[PDB]
DNA sequence: TTAAGTGGAGCTGGATGCTCTGT
DNA sequence: TCCAGCTCCACTTAA
RNA sequence: ACAGAG
């Protein structure tokens, strides 16, 4: 990440001193000792998952005493939750029911 | 993109069903129908297009691209993906085209005029190269094909 | 309930054609040249001074263009009509007369009417003898009342300056390179210099390129050379989002590798890159102040207003990589149209400067050599530089003006006289810029932006297809406005000076820039109040009605355009689902209580422009009016042009058929005019017994085609007869041909010249 | 929307109007303030306002890399000279700030010391941007450079060499700096207020909205070089100041060949002198069949050429006046071949008529507007003298 | 026939994707024998074509995926004792996309053509995490090259074939059968012929230069025949095979 | 963060906090006055030409509309660009020929923009 | 070619000559088919313009009704007399001794 | 060709050997089928099919 | 350490439909 | 406006 | 050098 000197406002570089790593200016004496953990997270875009779960994938989220689906009122349906973008997104819930003479997709 | 293929599906069904409705109520000795049946001039598309319904006007294989900001013309609302906003002519040539439908049909027409104007330079150079490469090849009396060398 | 209709709304179109459109665009440019721009050229060149022997000077006070005159053998001169020029093969021209103040030892000698040349006078302009005559007095001049004018007569041939289509100078293009990189450019044409400057991302880092630099140079060095030295203030201008900073990051890391931390170091760096036409520091500092981005003013070598502009460019390149919103050159808001008067203005400025420099050369030769007599330049005012510069450029059609690096060819064409429509058709043509370089299939297409400005159908079929185009029936091309009150109003509508703020505000969502012709005039919050109030000030006549204002919300700018050359079209103003034009107003128009300019003043009609109808929502018909409609279309048949206006029921035909009639209808035999028997031409075709069309458009009545028609009504049986009609062939009747159907006359010329030579001998 | 809250009085003070500056620091955030930092000097040029400041940076705090500070100070200053020296000590002691000028005029900017219930405005003499200077690196290079190695017309004003020498003429003014904590700042802050009464009606600012609009949007042309006598159809709905009123009827009546009486009150409005003006209107229009009709002299003086194509014809105004006379006696012009009696072209008569009437089958033309009342205005006597005057016009026709 | 080809549209190899040049520009591309062309397609036949679960495995062995596409974040960490760039793999998304990559494999995706990074400098502290300790480039650069890696490290290829931009599964509509063929939009025929689970004996390419380099002159000769005849048939032209035979 | 509005700015400095604060406001190029005896021509009028005293009244209306009534005319007041760099309001006084005093009076946080209400000016007498 | 406008121009013109009118053909407007059909039947012609036609060769009537009307026809400048050309032998260029 | 003002060229072979090569090889009756796919091109057209 | 064979990037020179019909 | 050869220059192997 | 025609 860009961080800039309070004195002259040139761009800082990270270098190493005799006791700590420092943010340092190239044009003035200013240095800033890294005393504690500092971080910067990118969170890039993941792949699409839409065509990855279709067609009898290896899902696993089903559990004992799980709810029945609302149309058929039978537990013959899978349900899962996934991030669609990066993991800062709140996870979305989705479910699909597959029964005899009955095909549907629901949200 | 999925929405464009559903819209193009609906709009094709309209032309085809309105087309197959006109040809059932035409009588024999209808002169366009005679020329279509014997194949001397025209086709059942042309009959259906001037009686029943002109099709979706398509430019480069797609609905009319936005030539203003997020709309085709200022007469439609922005982002609107309705049939008439993107080049569906609901009129036939008998009923007469409306001002916006006439403009989209003229857009689709000029791409055929412009292809013909390009097709001369696009192909005549190609044929000159082919002839200079192939012209020496003659079928010989010993049933072989040999170059000049 | 249905929305009611005003059925007399079509009348606004005849009232419009009395003043604007329909070769009037040609006339109102030439008038602007000879009545104001010829004075500005003289004003910018009002003094000439010999370098040798100073304190002797020639001064230009005023310039006049006069009335057409012929110069004859024994120096008799008499006024001349346009038709005498066609016959005798001479140029229809008026003398340029100038008044001068100059030194003959006495330091103020004056002349009040020195003739320095002759100006071709375009027909039906303010100096032509035809203007304001009655049809009974056209007959004395052998001229036709319906003849459009808008053309010259040079050496007896009728020559039209065609409308040239151009790109708008001083605008940030953002476009893809051949290699798929994204960059930006701005062709910075001013009256003193045209130049192009580019923004390139050739290695993930931003370089500026210009023809005066031997190599393209990192943009952070240019920021530092302009005196924004801190890296923070640079990044504040470019943008403060994390991905915009990440994209600009590798460009800071370049300048920090070099020793460039100071303005003087940066200017030294640029100095060692300048191609040579003080060394390092001033050939850089002057170059940034005068030639790079030259349309952006720097007043006293303060570069703040140029830094904000070059930051706007870099930000638009950055945000065009993440999504490929590259701009299209094909949108007509970007296109500009250059007419007769704006080309001749450049030609005359070249000729007048060559005239002053030739006369300066004369003064420099004789004053420190020849004689004690304080010579008068009046004896050296040879007229031939002005006259033969004008007449050769118009006749040959090549406009090689080395002052502005312009080498156009094919600017003029001979006016076609195959029919009445062939002449009036040519007066509305718009030649394009590419001029058939290669089969592009990109600008040849019909862009939707041409709606109501350019005709959909009237284009050639052939290699010129889509490159030659014609105006619609109801279009107007703006002139250049005074530009003064637009600034004084805008600075009161809450715009803030961009010098009072740092970079960071440009990256706020609630801050929009205001541009006027590509110069930044400030920033504003609440752009909607600005745009609405500016339109109100236009409607009430305080701002000139051709000034367009529009918003781009994707790139957060408000644009105000006041330059000449942009297509305007009139629309009716609609407020709260009711049109302003009531039945009361249209009855008052027919009776004469009001004219079309009173529809502009009362805010009933306003001129929209192709950048401004991007914002507006326009109803075709009253029954299409919804809640959010701003304008109503006056007459939708005026989407078509002049030649397409002959076709009956064109909306019942397949579109290529209309295009072919627009070609065929220019070639039909007919009647040139009322002067056609007193007219001697290279080749003229006439039909003996012409008839007017039994089915006709309203456009046929506006252009008066049914006064001199081209065709005959034929009793057609649509049947298959004799087999000699298989492929478009048509069987005629022998008895009809004998009685006079299709009887035509062909007229051809033959001319001979008998000259008197330099030796006293003659042809006989 | 009534002013339900905070009707705030606004007062103006001039005691600091030639003294008050806005300084702003484009690269320093609003939370980091120079209030603690000791200031060592302030320099100004009072015209061509260019302020410079020098601020001391301490060296015992951990953020100062003394090893690098010794190096940069040794680059700038020769190792032991100290007669002229940017930094007195062996380290970089000082940061210098250099101003850029934002705008030439500042007349429209005011500082506003808000207090509860009142606002106090004060004009600004200047707005300056202060930036950290990098002049010490340029000088560090200059002291590294020296160790290693009847004329024609001229335009001095447009050159950086001449312009800088002009700015060098103004002598430096030195200022003592009193920061925000010092009592002089709490003292002089009271001079932004103005002593005055709670309620005063201002002698100035008395202009009206329509005078104010004309002041901020001045008219383009103070007077035009030509004068419009109005033969050209200028805007009849615009009450042109330099045109007399009577001429606006003349141009209108040339447009509107016939019009009703009552429209004159509707177009002029009751503020006209609507009784005397008939001696003007009598010269340009006369009432025929309940309505006004344009007089002959407005359309064609006696040398006009033909206005149409076909065979040319000369003007003959009594060839018009006889037609409008027939409309005064008869119900209409009612017969087929009046063009033979008056001898002129049918292309004249049927074109002249076409501006006042519409055709019905065989019986000529129909008068386009209904028979309004003559006696709407009070005048009794004109009803008989009109017949006397139209008898004279008939008697003129009786010569030919 | 080139003058009859109106440069038609409505052509997408039946899949409503994977646009192709056809008409005169496709004939021009064939007879020029250029070494690269716009829109190359490799058609790969799958041997275990029974069901989609096998298709998505071998699709993931040819289609390029970047490191950034499988990582839920990348972070710079500055500590007093050292500084490094860290990448955490989203092993849930690995387990769904059926890719054969983990932390120990990502160490092998890096160290190749990435500013001479050392194998020692890359550590695999857990099955989900990797850390890249930056080193001085020592050539036209500053040790602060972390800002280079922070935009460059996601774009390294962990799995698949580098020349393949994308791949798509295609479906037959005949009543008798249902089997999935794999369409590859890319320009490495040899690699697609050699991945486990592609029937290499029956894959083909548009590009005559690829077929020549991989299969020899006689397979390239047949591809000129097949591709000209394919382009002619789509525009409804017909030519006797003996003419395109002689040209090839 | 969101954006404040001029009704809210003046309400915070009246009720919630009695502390005084320096606004910075931009006026139109001409105020509705005459330069008093200043030897002119209908030239521009600025705050430098007027004399001390009450100059006008500032009205806050319902629905957040704010007006500056500065004569017979009312000018509209809106929030300017939100600056977040440091701004210092300073006196400079050249009390002697060569020396003087510089004094920092306070920091400036908010900008107000005053503009004429062109719709109201024009709705009086259209054109 | 779908030039339905020619088919309407023939019909509108025919209804026009029979009653002394010029029927308008303006784009996006014009005189409608429903109006001109009623003009033809009032004058005793068939509403769609088709007429009972007799062969001039054989004198026997034609089976199909033939569409009859006035269509505007314009003569173009391209005439065969200005275009017929023949060379047997003739003048030659000076540089290359070819025609 | 389409008879809409189309023009065509004519050449008269000036040699007996050029007549025979024109007549036997280039005659219309010897060229009823195109070389390409072997399909007839000289055949009936509109009003001969109808 | 360096001699050398081969990758990758920029410069350069070539090409872009057939005719009549007029000024 | 699009595209093959030719030459310059970094980048590993190898002695 | 420009416009045409197919
Ligand atoms: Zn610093
Ligand atoms: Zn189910």
């Amino acid at each position: 990440m860009l961080l800039f000197c309070p004195g002259c406002g040139n761009g800082l570089i990270v270098e190493e001193g005799q006791r700590c790593h420092r943010f340092s200016c190239n044009t003035c004496p200013y240095v800033h000792n890294i005393t504690r953990k500092v971080t910067n997270r990118k969170y890039p875009k993941l792949k699409e998952v839409d065509d990855v779960l279709g067609g009898a994938a290896a899902w696993e989220n089903v559990d004992s005493t799980a709810e029945s689906c609302p149309k058929c009122e039978h537990p013959r349906a899978y349900f899962m939750q996934l991030q669609t973008r990066s993991a800062d997104e709140p996870m979305t819930t989705f479910y699909k029911c597959c029964n005899a003479q009955c095909g549907h997709r629901w949200r | 993109e999925t929405l464009e293929a559903l819209i193009l599906k609906e709009l094709s069904v309209i032309r085809d069903h309105a087309g197959s409705a006109c040809l059932r109520e035409l009588d024999k000795s209808n002169s366009p129908l005679t020329m279509a049946l014997c194949g001397s001039k025209g086709s059942f598309i042309n009959i259906s297009q001037m009686i029943a319904c002109v099709g979706q006007q398509a430019i480069s294989g797609s609905r009319v691209p936005d030539g203003f900001e997020n709309r085709s013309l200022p007469h439609f609302e922005k982002h609107s993906k309705l049939p008439a906003a993107k080049g569906f002519v609901a009129n036939s040539f008998y009923s007469g085209l409306t001002p916006t439908e006439f403009f989209f049909h003229t857009m689709a027409g000029r791409e055929g005029l412009v292809d013909t104007a390009v097709k001369t330079a696009e192909t005549g150079y190609m044929q000159r190269r082919l002839v200079k490469s192939l012209e020496d090849l003659c079928s010989q009396y010993d049933l072989t094909v040999r170059s000049s060398t | 309930a249905p929305i009611p209709t005003v059925e007399e709304k079509w009348r606004l179109l005849p009232a419009f054609l009395k003043v604007k459109g329909l070769v009037k665009q040609h006339i109102d440019s030439f008038n602007y040249f000879i009545n104001v721009e010829i004075k500005k050229i003289m004003k910018a060149n009002e003094k000439v001074t010999s370098d040798a022997d100073p304190m002797w000077y020639l001064k230009y006070l005023n310039i006049y263009v006069g009335l057409p005159d012929v110069e004859e053998s024994f120096n008799v001169t008499r006024p001349v009509s346009p038709h005498e020029c066609r016959l005798r093969d001479m140029t229809y021209s008026a003398p340029i007369t100038v008044d001068i103040e100059y030194t003959r030892g006495s330091q103020r000698i004056i002349r009040n009417a020195l003739p320095i040349g002759r100006m071709p006078i375009m027909l039906r302009s303010s100096n032509c003898v035809l203007t304001g005559k009655t049809p009974a007095e056209f007959a004395k001049l052998n001229e036709c009342p319906l003849d459009p004018g808008g053309y010259f007569i040079v050496k007896g041939v009728e020559k039209v300056i065609l409308i040239q289509e151009q790109l708008s100078k001083n605008r940030i293009i953002v476009e893809a390179d051949r290699k798929g990189a994204v960059g930006a450019s701005v062709t910075s044409s001013t009256h003193e210099k045209k130049s192009r400057t580019n923004m390139a991302v050739k290695q993930g880092r931003f370089y500026l390129r210009h023809n005066t630099l031997s190599e393209d140079i990192p943009i952070v060095i240019i920021f530092k050379a302009m005196g924004v030295e801190s890296d923070q203030e640079i990044v504040q201008m470019i943008g403060t989002e994390e991905h915009v900073m990440a994209a600009f990051g590798p460009s800071l890391e370049e300048c920090q590798k070099a020793q460039i931390f100071t303005q003087m170091q940066a200017l030294k760096y640029i100095g060692n890159k300048v191609r040579r036409q003080k060394t390092k520091i001033e050939e850089a500092r002057e170059l940034l102040a005068s030639t790079i981005l030259t349309h952006v003013p720097v007043k006293e070598f303060n570069f703040r207003a140029k830094c904000i502009y070059t930051a706007v460019m870099v930000r638009r390149v950055i945000l065009a990589q993440g999504d490929n919103k590259v701009d299209d050159r094909d949108y007509y808001g970007n296109k500009r149209l250059e007419l007769a008067g704006q080309l001749l203005s450049l030609l005359f400025e070249d000729l007048f400067k060559k005239f002053n420099s030739e006369m300066k050369k004369i003064a420099d030769q004789v004053i420190p050599k020849q004689r004690a007599a304080q010579f008068d330049v009046v004896k050296h005012m040879r007229q031939d530089q002005i006259t033969n510069g004008m007449v050769n450029a118009i006749s040959t059609g090549n406009w090689s003006l080395k002052r502005f690096k312009m080498d156009r060819q094919g600017v003029t064409q001979v006016l076609s006289r195959l029919s009445y429509i062939s002449a009036l058709g040519m007066m509305t043509r718009i030649s394009s810029q590419f001029e058939k370089t290669r089969k592009v299939s990109g600008p040849r297409s019909l862009q939707p932006s041409q709606w109501g400005m350019l005709c959909p159908s009237d284009t050639p079929e052939g290699e010129a297809c889509g490159l030659v185009k014609n105006l619609a029936l109801m279009t107007h091309i703006t002139t250049d406005m005074e530009d003064g009150p637009i600034v004084k109003l805008a600075s009161n509508l809450g715009v803030e000076d961009v010098n009072l703020l740092c970079g960071e505000e440009l990256s706020y969502p609630n801050v929009f820039l205001v541009f006027l012709n590509g110069n930044i005039l400030g920033v504003i919050r609440d752009h909607k109040k600005l745009v609405n109030t500016f339109r109100l000030m236009r409607r009430a006549g305080y701002i000139n009605e051709f000034v367009s204002i529009s918003t781009n919300l994707t790139d957060r700018c408000v644009y105000i355009s006041s330059d000449g050359g942009r297509l305007c079209r009139p629309y009716i103003i609609v407020k709260k689902q009711k049109p302003a034009v009531t039945n009361k107003h249209m009855e008052e128009l027919a009776q004469g209580y009001r004219n079309f300019e009173d529809f502009l003043h009362e805010s009933l009609v306003e001129y929209l422009d192709v950048n401004e109808e991007n914002d507006c929502n326009i109803a075709l018909y009253e029954h299409t009016i919804n809640k959010d409609t701003t304008h109503l279309e006056i007459e939708p048949f005026t989407l078509l042009g002049v030649c397409a206006g002959l076709i009956p029921y064109p909306h019942h035909n397949q579109s290529p058929r209309n295009t072919y009639q627009c070609a065929m209808g220019k070639q039909a035999m007919g009647t040139i005019g009322y002067n056609q028997r007193n007219r001697i031409d290279t080749l003229m075709y006439l039909l003996a017994y012409p008839q007017k069309p039994m089915v006709k458009t309203k456009t046929i009545e506006l252009i008066e085609f049914e006064k001199l028609p081209a065709g005959q009504n034929a009793t057609v049986a649509v049947m298959s007869y004799s087999g000699y009609d298989i492929e478009d062939a048509l069987v005629l009747n022998k008895a009809s041909l004998d009685r006079g159907f299709g009887r035509c006359l062909v007229y051809k010329n033959a001319k001979c010249t008998l000259k008197r030579y330099t030796n006293q001998t003659f042809d006989k | 929307d009534d002013p339900v809250v905070q009707e705030i009085d606004v007062y103006l003070a001039k005691s600091l109007a030639e003294k008050l500056y806005l300084f702003q620091y484009p690269v320093r955030p609003a939370s980091m303030t120079y209030d603690d930092i000791p200031h060592l000097s302030a320099k100004i040029k009072p015209k061509q306002q260019k302020v410079e400041l020098e601020m001391a940076i301490d060296t015992l705090n951990p953020n100062y890399c003394r090893s690098k500070g010794e190096q940069i100070a040794l680059n700038v200053d020769g190792a032991c000279a100290d007669e002229t020296s940017t930094y007195s000590s062996k380290l970089m002691d000082k940061q210098t700030f250099c101003s850029s000028q934002t705008t030439s005029n500042t007349s429209r900017y005011a500082a506003a010391l808000y207090r509860q219930g009142e606002l106090h405005l004060t004009p600004l003499h200047g707005i300056l941007q202060l930036r950290p200077s990098f002049s010490y690196l340029d000088k560090a290079d200059a002291k590294h450079r020296e160790r290693e190695a009847e004329q024609a017309r001229q335009r001095r004003v447009q050159s950086y060499e001449f312009l800088q020498k002009k700015h060098a003429e103004e002598p430096w003014v030195h200022l003592h700096y009193y920061g925000l904590r010092d009592s002089r700042s709490e003292h002089e802050r009271q001079y932004l207020l103005c002593p005055g009464s709670s309620g005063v009606e201002n002698t100035e600012l008395v202009k009206s909205p329509s005078e104010y609009l004309m002041m901020l949007m001045p008219p383009s042309q103070e007077e035009e070089k030509d004068k419009p006598v109005a033969p050209s159809n200028v805007l009849s709905m615009a009450q042109l100041r330099t045109l007399p009123l009577a001429d606006q009827i003349k141009i209108l009546m040339k447009n509107v060949k016939v019009m009703p009486f009552a429209n004159l009150m509707s177009l002029l409005g009751p503020s006209i002198d609507s009784v005397a003006v008939l001696r003007g209107i009598q010269k340009v229009a006369m009432l025929v069949q309940g309505n006004w009709v344009v007089k002959s002299d407005i359309l064609y003086p006696k040398d006009s050429s033909s206005p149409h194509s076909g065979v040319p014809a000369e003007v003959l105004c009594r060839g018009r006046d006889f037609v409008m006379w027939k409309f005064t006696q008869s119900r209409w012009v009612v017969r087929k071949e009046v063009a033979t009696v008056t001898k002129l072209c049918a292309e004249d008569v049927k074109d002249f008529l076409e501006h006042m009437a519409v055709v019905r089958i065989n019986k000529g033309w129909e008068f386009i507007l209904p028979y309004d009342g003559e006696f709407i205005k009070k005048h009794p006597d004109v009803v008989q003298r009109q017949h006397m005057l139209w008898t004279g016009i008939q008697a003129k026709l009786e010569k030919v | 026939p080139g003058t009859q080809m109106t440069l038609k549209t409505f052509h997408f190899a039946g899949v409503a994707s994977m646009n192709i040049t056809l008409g005169v520009p496709r004939i021009k591309e064939i007879i020029n024998a250029s070494k690269a062309i716009s829109t190359p397609i490799i058609t790969a036949q799958l041997d275990k074509d029974d069901d989609a679960d096998y298709a998505r495995l071998v699709k993931g062995r040819i289609e390029k995926t970047l490191l950034g596409e499988i990582s839920e974040y990348i972070e710079e960490v500055f500590l007093p004792d050292d500084c490094f760039i860290l990448v955490k793999l989203s092993l849930e998304r690995i387990r769904l996309l059926r890719l054969e990559v983990n932390a120990e494999t990502v160490r092998y995706s890096i160290c190749t053509s990435k500013l001479r990074v050392k194998p020692g400098d890359v550590a695999v502290h857990g099955e989900a995490v990797v850390c890249v300790t930056p080193r001085e480039n020592s050539k036209s650069s500053m040790y602060y090259v972390l800002q280079f890696l922070k935009e460059d490290l996601p774009k390294v290829v962990v799995q698949g074939i580098p020349e393949v931009s994308r791949a798509v599964i295609h479906i037959d509509e005949q009543s008798g059968k249902e089997k999935y063929k794999l369409l590859v939009e890319g320009d490495n025929l040899r690699a697609v012929m050699a991945t486990h689970g592609v029937k290499g004996t029956r894959t083909t390419s548009n590009n005559t230069y690829e077929v020549e380099k991989t299969l020899g002159i006689e397979a390239a000769r047949t591809t000129i025949i097949n591709e000209i005849q394919y382009t002619m048939v789509n525009h409804g032209m017909s030519i006797d095979r003996r003419h395109v035979m002689l040209l090839s | 963060l969101p954006k404040d509005v001029s009704v809210a700015e003046l309400l915070r400095e009246l009720s919630l906090t009695k502390e005084e604060e320096l606004l910075f406001l931009q006026l139109p190029d001409t105020l509705p006055g005459q330069p008093p005896t200043q030897d002119i021509a209908e030239n521009a009028c600025t705050l430098a030409d007027l004399t001390e005293g009450q100059v006008g009244k500032l009205l806050i209306r319902k629905s957040g509309r704010v007006q500056l009534l500065l004569g017979k005319v009312t000018l509209d007041v809106t929030m300017g660009t939100a600056c977040s760099f440091l701004q210092e309001l300073v006196s400079v006084g050249l009390g002697d020929s060569r020396t003087g005093e510089m004094t920092v009076l306070g920091h400036v946080k908010h900008k107000l923009v005053c503009s004429p209400d062109f719709e109201s000016l024009l709705d009086h007498k259209h054109r | 070619r779908m030039t339905v406008g020619k088919l309407i121009e023939l019909l509108a013109g025919k209804a026009g000559v029979l009653d002394g009118r010029f029927h308008y053909g303006t784009a996006f407007g014009g005189s409608k088919v429903k109006d001109v059909c009623e003009d033809l039947v009032r004058h005793g012609y068939n509403y769609l313009g088709k007429d009972y036609v007799t062969s001039g060769i054989t004198g026997e009537p034609l089976e199909a009704y033939i569409y009859f009307g006035p269509v505007y026809y314009q003569k173009l400048k391209h005439m065969v007399l200005d275009k017929m050309h023949a060379r047997a032998r003739g003048p030659r260029a000076v540089l290359t001794r070819q025609p | 060709a389409d008879f809409d003002g189309d023009e065509m060229n004519l050449h008269l072979p000036q040699t007996e050997e050029a007549k025979a090569e024109a007549l036997v090889l280039m005659g219309t009756k010897a060229n009823l089928v195109t070389p390409r796919n072997g399909e007839p091109l000289i055949a009936a057209i509109q009003d001969f099919l109808t």
